């Protein structure tokens, strides 16, 4: 069908998509300490 | 591959990093860095992993491995980084953004939260640490230079001349002098905090050496803290020293032609481990290694396309 | 409801019944435990996806962003492929496309998630009573 290529299609570029470490700033600190 | 006594890096508005050696002008790996431009970049003290950011997102590339791809990256600020660096120990990563802020970073994969925000009234252009690792400096386009001591919460503001931004600010490893340039050319050299065990955190205004009548760029000093690298938009980079700030070695890359017009300006210097030899980064899309005797220089390496605004060197503490 | 929720947090937020318009009168397998005499149809980690796959249903109802929403149902096929496989879920859906109204792309885009299911239930209940 139509969606089916688009669901493999996405499934592809995922596997290339988790070869990345993000860190994110959480706004978080040691305020009390 | 990174597995290298000594290693070198440039990169700039091309998109790509290209990877260099001191023996011979030839590139070894090109990495990629997509949609942004490399403000300044600097590798760890462990020797395995480079940093490199700018517009909100510093990617860090990986050395022993062949990777092209920003193996770790990291978001949540808004404008764009100014410089980047790290502890001697390797602990925590301080940098200083455009968006007014002079935070630190946290390499640990735990919720130990040992970073720490400070806020500036104006953008900040260079951040500099001190050489016990105690201290830091930041500097905003106030031209206020603000001395961030880690130990306390307070942080004393200095101010040498209002209205023109300053640009860059290191102090030498042997802890003998602290510099800073302006968006006019003057290299304000202040004697260093005396106190080394309570870090009383005190300067003393030392002397003011009138040179680099176009914009200056970028100021640094040597492992051996006997001489001073200040760059600047005329094209040419004057290397001075510690005994009495006389003129040691001047440097140009000026043509002569007047066809040209300022075709590109001198942005970076780095130094070996024997303070002997420096590696200049230009904007013509190339960068040269010179000598501080002959004058002359002695590589020189074309493999980017763009302007190059930043480079890396170092090499082993041995020199 | 869950649509106040979901847009003040993210989908792996809270992770770190589902039915809404679920009575037992207009389900494909539910209507027939009466009449029929089949079995009571068998199962929280997976109750907050019945609510997120409604809510980008009804989303695409306003066409208002297509692209948006069909890219949210193509991941939840994706990383979870086993929610669309419950026959109750099917019914919820294929009762709100009678009720509400879609664009002909975007309708097709539905009742094409669900074709390559097997409705185990179904088919183990019908054939002992037929039987
Ligand atoms: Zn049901």
């Amino acid at each position: 069908s139509n969606t089916a290529q688009r669901l493999e299609r996405l499934r592809k570029e995922r596997q290339n998509q988790i070869k990345c470490k993000n860190i994110q700033w959480k706004e978080r600190n040691s305020k009390q300490s | 591959v990174g597995s290298d006594p000594v290693i070198l890096a440039t990169a700039g508005y091309d998109h790509t990093v290209r990877f260099w050696q001191a023996h011979s002008g030839i590139c070894t790996r090109t990495v990629q860095h997509q949609d942004s431009q490399v403000n300044a970049l600097e590798v760890t003290p462990d020797r395995s992993m480079i940093a490199a950011a700018g517009y909100q997102h510093i990617r860090m590339y990986d050395l022993n491995s062949n990777n092209p791809n920003p193996i770790i990256s990291y978001d949540g600020v808004n404008k764009n980084i100014a410089s980047v660096g790290f502890h001697e120990d390797g602990r925590w990563m301080y940098t200083g953004g455009e968006d007014c802020t002079a935070r630190i970073w946290d390499l640990r994969s735990r919720n130990l939260q040992c970073q720490r925000i400070f806020q500036v009234n104006a953008p900040i252009n260079c951040v500099c640490l001190h050489p016990n690792q105690a201290e830091l400096i930041v500097g905003d386009q106030s031209g206020a230079i603000h001395i961030w001591d880690l130990k306390t919460d307070h942080n004393e503001q200095l101010i040498p001349e209002p209205e023109v931004s300053i640009t860059s600010a290191h102090i030498d490893p042997d802890a003998s002098y602290m510099a800073a340039v302006n968006s006019t050319g003057n290299c304000y050299v202040w004697n260093l905090t005396g106190g080394i065990g309570d870090e009383v955190t005190q300067l003393i205004p030392k002397t003011k050496i009138p040179a680099h009548t176009r914009y200056a760029l970028q100021c640094r000093f040597s492992p051996d803290s006997t001489l001073l690298a200040t760059c600047s938009a005329d094209q040419t980079c004057k290397i001075w020293r510690t005994s009495n700030f006389s003129l040691m070695t001047e440097l140009s890359i000026k043509s002569g032609n007047p066809g040209e017009s300022s075709r590109g300006w001198m942005w970076g210097c780095a130094f070996s481990g024997d303070s002997q030899y420096i590696v200049t980064a230009s904007s013509d899309n190339l960068a040269r290694l010179w000598c501080v005797e002959t004058g002359e220089i002695k590589r020189e390496y074309g493999g980017h396309q763009k302007a190059v605004v930043c480079l890396a060197f170092n090499d082993s503490v041995l020199g | 409801s869950f649509h106040l929720l979901r847009q003040q947090m993210s989908l792996t937020e809270i992770m770190n019944t589902g039915l809404q318009e679920h009575t037992d009168d207009n389900c494909l397998y539910c209507v027939c435990i009466e009449i029929l005499g089949f079995q009571p149809s068998n199962q929280m980690c997976r109750i907050l996806l019945r609510k997120e796959v409604l809510r980008l249903v009804i989303n695409l109802s306003s066409s208002v962003s297509t692209k948006c929403h069909e890219t949210g149902l193509l991941t939840i096929k994706e990383k979870y492929p086993q929610t669309f496989d419950d026959i109750c879920l099917y019914s919820e859906v294929s009762h709100l496309l009678s009720h509400c109204t879609f664009r002909l792309p975007c309708r097709r885009f539905i009742q094409e998630l669900f074709q390559d299911v097997q409705f185990l239930q179904m088919h183990e209940e019908a054939e002992a009573v037929l039987a």
